[PDB]
C-alpha cells in the first residue's frame, strides 16, 4: 500500500547509506544486492 | 554544557548543508553530460 518513495526508502537503506549520496553505480549494485539477500531470507521464512 | 553548546552551535552556522547538496547534484549532472559528450567524440573519431 506504499508509494514509490516509501518503496525505495524501505528496501534500499537511503538514510543509512554513507552521508552524501554516492551516485556511483557500485553503490546501487550493493544496495540492490542487500535487498536481494533480505528478500531471500524472507522467502525461506515464508516457506517454513 | 553551555560552553559546549555555544561552541558547537556557532560552528554549525558556518556551514549550510543544502548548498553543498545542490553542488553535489550539479556535479553529478556535469559528470553524466560529460560521459555523453565523450561517447560522442569517441564515436565520431572511430567513424572517421
Amino acid at each position: 500500500n506504499g508509494t514509490v518513495e516509501e518503496i525505495v526508502e524501505a528496501y534500499l537503506q537511503v538514510q543509512a547509506s554513507a552521508d552524501g549520496f554516492d551516485p556511483s553505480e557500485q553503490a546501487a549494485y550493493e544496495a540492490f544486492e542487500a535487498a536481494r539477500v533480505r528478500a531471500s531470507q524472507e522467502l525461506a521464512a515464508s516457506a517454513e | 554544557l553551555r560552553a559546549d553548546s555555544i561552541a558547537k552551535n556557532l560552528e554549525a552556522q558556518k556551514s549550510d548543508v543544502l548548498v553543498r547538496q545542490l553542488f553535489l547534484e550539479r556535479a553529478t549532472a556535469q559528470r553524466d553530460t560529460l560521459r555523453v559528450v565523450e561517447a560522442i567524440f569517441s564515436t565520431s573519431a572511430r567513424y572517421v
